[PDB]
């Protein structure tokens, strides 16, 4: 639900998430990347 | 080539040299060359039926991740996923409506064509 819940989530484990593909998970980081937020914190 | 009795892609791509040779017109370079097309012909047909369906093609790329059976393979090429690069590009939300496929069963699929993908 919130910013903090997907920031400690890590990339490998967004991977296994039900309809969740490569490219929706290059948007994430690419948003998180432009907020100054990376995955695994 | 009809009047002369040919009417499969068969027929010439596997009779005798002589008797394609016994047409007028007809040099060992043209015959040979006219195999190798009816042979690429019957091979490019037979490969898309096969990635069509699940006949092969998708029998063997789409049905790598554990668990496809021969028809989710056929199910899968009806939809446009052919390989198992296809598959594992897919969503959850884009397989839901393939039945016999749960949310569940289409998430383990999609992550075993990923591991085998992008992490083999």
């Amino acid at each position: 639900h919130y910013i903090g819940d997907l920031v400690q989530r890590t990339e490998v484990e967004l991977l296994k998430t039900p309809n969740l593909g490569k490219k929706s998970l290059t948007e994430i980081k690419d948003v998180l990347a432009s907020r100054g937020l990376s995955l695994g914190m | 080539l009809v009047e002369e009795g040919f009417s499969t892609l068969e027929e010439l791509a596997y009779v005798p040299m002589k008797e394609l040779l016994e047409i007028e017109g007809l040099d060992e370079p043209t015959v040979e060359a006219l195999r190798e097309r009816a042979k690429n012909a019957l091979a490019t047909i037979a490969q898309a039926q096969e990635e069509s369906l699940g006949d092969n093609k998708p029998a063997d790329d789409l049905l790598n991740l554990e668990g496809v059976d021969r028809d989710l393979a056929f199910k899968l090429a009806a939809r446009g996923v052919c390989t198992l690069e296809d598959l594992a590009e897919q969503g959850i939300d884009d397989l839901a409506d393939i039945e016999g496929l749960t949310d569940e069963k289409a998430g383990a699929l999609i992550m075993a064509a990923r591991n085998i993908c992008w992490f083999g």
